[PDB]
């Protein structure tokens, strides 16, 4: 319960409420997609449709203002008689008087407006597989008079990149025979034979494509000019500076029924299939497809259920993180901050982490984009295919990490045998770090293996002098680049995660059958764990890696950077190391987590204020947000995983309860500092300067999925080893016992779990 | 398209030059609608007073001068060069 919203019990149902003239510190959006589709609605006005992927294609602009966040979508529900306009969203109207309610739940946004005994009803909602939005009105009146309203339904057309470009050559049609508008914008790179459409399910009484007549000069989203200033909304047909859409409705209600509206809003490839789809459309239901997208998101939401003591957590594990998960790094690479719709590698390799086909799809994907010299291509785009081919050196073996950890969990050696083509471009070229070029498919043929060989052998051979694995161009953190760039710069953890990956890629070749590379990697394993426990520690702590210069980085002698937690957590996330060392590393980790004022869990703790040795573009940015000494979740998921393994139970959710969102400062009005939304996990937190305490980047995050399964398998307990589910639970000491409903193959258990042991079928013993 | 006129070419190169050292940065493209009975005539013309603007300029590739002939290039171009730019004028119909 806080001052602006909270939850709805269940976990399923988020209810913010707002007077008139009242907003958020930021827009408290809530994210729906669909495969080939997506939008994101705010607590007050939003929304920001695609096609086919973000970025390079959109309707709405794209304003990440947050501070004015100008709607792109607008409803006006507007008096004839009286001239007081209405509107259920609360960033539009300024009647003081006025009461604001919006519901964001799994797949749908519900706005209620009540002001002056007039309700008002949007609901918000995305269709599958056909890509199109539907928008329910619903007019409610419960005083002692019939009342004249006109409905409106405005919108701004602005396709591509970037707006202020395509204006002036965008067309707009009107239809005749149907209540529906046209957008098209020919001049355009590649999306030139895609249409939009704007259609009511009844006669439009007036339509106006013409932002000079809607809005126009002295008028803004709350004061349109044009909806009091006369209401002759003329026909707009000649191709104007402004784009948008607007219809007008005009209808009577008396008091004691209400009145009910749908708009579509949709794109499509051909005219002629845009007129097919809107014409099915239009007779089309709106209720069906909404409790059919509820059934969906219910259905993949509750295959894993709790009944854990801590209300906050039974909210975020139950719907909020898969979904969130599933909107932001598996449907819609895209939020209100940060719009990269291309597939990343490592993005598309991490994603699908803690689930089934899903990972199988992903990974055969990834395993599609790959080129014979050894190398992966960073990202490319789903339709065209034409990405990057950089100097990334972790990118490869993360599709190892994927395919080693899919084995572990399902065990299926079918799809280590696949068919999968390799590719052919200009290679690179020595004085620089990416080139864009367009990929080719090739006609030479082989499966995960030899991707996988090929993989290991281009990072066999950018190794350093040390032993230790190079940097090359960069690594995870893009940030720290620069650091080798045909120099010899090493690192610690890409030597860790290395190790953790050949130790059960010697099993599975062992399986298969392979000794003049097994003994390779034998003697490769040996050699980098010596490295590592010789030129590997710093006294107290795992250091990070070693500069161009020779000068170590995460070690005490420097200025900066001078403890790390990344190499401290993947030394035992491997699985490598000593006992004793890896304990001193997580009491060294405890420096930079002992900071519960701030409430953040950060990477560095001295900031990068100075360059010494030009570590990248980190040093541009401020001391102590993002990676420049900053929070970042995923690097903490990490760590509480680290701590669950060892042992340390009760330290990992001590330190978990500081990483939830919910229950994280801002409760009810105690930490306006906070300004982002509690309901979903962020990507960086602020906890240095005037700003300390301040979250970022929230929604698109690749923390979600590893957060689910640090709660999944490390405070929980439950695992996927191979078939049967293991549990090996340790419960802090405010739960007592909880339950556990789970579901697999159309069978369901629930599984009762005690202080010490048990279940409610029957009485068994742990990893049963 | 005239040929007689052969003066509102320096007077748009001089407005372009003006504008870009007034700091604004636009591309002037010229578009010969003539045949191939003097289209080579016109080229060589337009060349001759051109070429002191589009060589290279130092520091800021191509300068923004373009010079396009209707004989040559196909018609779908040239409408949709025509419709995608913002302003369009003639040499007979007005000054």
């Amino acid at each position: 319960w806080n001052g602006f919203g909270g939850f709805a019990k269940n976990g399923q149902e988020y209810v913010v409420r707002l007077n008139g003239g009242q907003s958020t510190p930021h827009p408290w959006i809530n994210v729906i997609s669909n495969e080939n589709f997506g939008f994101h609605i705010s607590a007050e006005g939003a929304g920001f449709s695609w096609s086919r992927n973000s970025r390079d294609y959109q309707l709405t602009p794209w304003t990440n203002d947050p501070v004015i966040n100008r709607p792109g979508e607008a409803f006006y529900v507007a008096d004839v008689e009286t001239g007081k306009l209405y509107t259920p969203c609360a960033a539009l109207s300024r009647d003081p008087e006025a009461m604001f309610e919006t519901r964001h739940g799994l797949g749908y946004s519900i706005l209620t407006g009540v002001a002056d005994t007039l309700e008002v009803e949007l609901t918000q909602t995305v269709d599958r597989e056909k890509p199109v939005k539907f928008s329910q009105v619903i007019v409610r009146n419960k005083g002692s008079k019939s009342r004249r309203l006109k409905v409106y339904a405005y919108v701004e057309w602005v396709l591509g990149n970037n707006g202020q470009k395509s204006a002036p050559f965008i067309l707009s049609r009107h239809d005749a025979g149907s209540n529906a508008i046209f957008a098209s914008n020919p001049y355009s790179i590649d999306y030139s034979a895609r249409t939009s459409f704007l259609t009511l399910d009844s006669e439009a009484s007036g339509f106006t494509t013409s932002r000079r007549e809607f809005i126009g000069r002295f008028g803004s989203a709350q004061a349109p000019q044009g909806i009091v200033a006369g209401a002759a909304l003329s026909g707009t047909t000649e191709v104007d500076g402004d784009p948008c859409a607007a219809l007008m409705q005009e209808i009577h209600l008396k008091p004691g029924e209400e009145r009910h509206m749908t708009f579509i809003l949709g794109d499509a490839d051909n005219a002629e299939e845009a007129e097919a789809l809107v014409k099915d459309v239009r007779q089309a239901d709106f209720l069906s497809v909404l409790e059919e997208s509820k059934k969906f998101w219910t259905g993949f939401t509750g295959q894993l259920q709790v009944s854990t003591p801590d209300a906050g957590f039974n909210h975020m594990v139950n719907n909020w993180l898969p979904y969130q998960a599933l909107a932001c790094r598996i449907l819609a690479r895209t939020a209100f901050y940060q719009s990269s719709g291309a597939f990343g590698f490592r993005d598309q390799l991490q994603d699908t982490l803690a689930f089934p086909d899903l990972a199988r799809t992903q990974i055969l994907r990834a395993a599609g984009r790959q080129f014979p010299e050894g190398d992966v291509q960073h990202w490319w785009l789903p339709l065209t295919g034409a990405g990057v081919r950089t100097t990334i050196s972790d990118d490869v073996v993360w599709l190892a990490y994927a395919i080693n950890q899919y084995v572990s969990a399902t065990g299926d050696a079918a799809i280590l045998d696949e068919s999968i083509p390799f590719l052919k471009g200009p290679a690179l070229m020595p004085g620089q770090h990416d080139a864009f070029f367009q990929p080719e498919t090739s006609e030479r043929s082989a499966t995960l293996y030899e991707h996988a060989a090929l993989a290991l052998d281009l990072a066999i051979h950018r190794t350093g002098e040390n032993g230790l694995p190079l940097i090359l161009g960069g690594d995870w953190n893009d940030g720290m680049n620069r650091v080798g760039v045909g120099g010899k710069g090493t690192s610690v953890w890409l030597g860790w995660f290395l190790a953790g990956a050949l130790r059960d890629f010697i099993e599975i070749a062992e399986k298969r059958g392979d000794t003049d590379r097994v003994g390779k990697w034998a003697s490769h394993r040996e050699k980098l764990r010596h490295v590592l426990e010789t030129a590997g520690w710093d006294g107290s702590y795992y250091r990070r890696g070693y500069f161009d210069d020779g000068t170590p980085l995460g070690s005490a002698s420097s200025e900066e950077c001078q403890i790390d937690s990344l190499g401290q957590s993947w030394s035992v996330l491997s699985g490598e190391g000593e006992e004793g060392r890896s304990r001193q590393a997580m009491d060294a980790v405890m420096e930079h987590l002992v900071d519960e004022k701030t409430g953040i869990i950060r990477l560095f703790t001295p900031p990068f204020s100075r360059a010494s040795h030009d570590p990248g573009y980190i040093k541009g940015y401020p001391p102590g947000v993002r990676e420049n000494g900053g929070q970042y979740t995923h690097a903490a998921t990490w760590v509480v995983l680290a701590l669950a393994k060892q042992g340390r139970a009760q330290e990992a959710w001590n330190c978990f309860k500081l990483l939830n969102p919910v229950n994280h400062a801002l409760d009810a009005a105690s930490s306006e500092t906070y300004r982002v939304e509690p309901y979903v996990v962020t990507a960086d937190v602020y906890g240095e300067g005037a700003y300390a305490g301040r979250g970022g980047w929230s929604w698109y995050t690749g923390s979600a999925g590893w957060l689910y399964r640090a709660a999944v398998e490390g405070i929980l307990g439950i695992t996927r080893t191979d078939g049967k589910l293991h549990v090996s639970p340790s419960l802090p000491e405010d739960w007592s016992g909880f339950s556990i409903r789970i579901t697999l193959d159309g069978k369901a258990r629930d599984i009762a779990v005690s202080r010490k042991a048990g279940t409610a079928d029957v009485s068994v013993s742990v990893d049963g | 398209n005239d040929d007689m006129d052969m003066d509102i070419a320096r007077e748009a190169l001089s407005a372009h030059e003006y504008l870009r050292s007034r700091g604004v940065i636009f591309d002037l493209v010229i578009v010969n609608e003539r045949a191939a009975s003097y289209a080579q005539d016109m080229q060589h013309a337009l060349d001759h007073i051109s070429e002191t603007q589009r060589r290279i300029n130092p520091a800021d590739g191509r300068p923004h001068v373009f010079s396009v002939r209707r004989d040559l290039m196909d018609e779908e171009t040239w409408s949709a060069l025509l419709a995608a730019s913002r302003v369009v004028l003639h040499v007979r119909n007005g000054k």
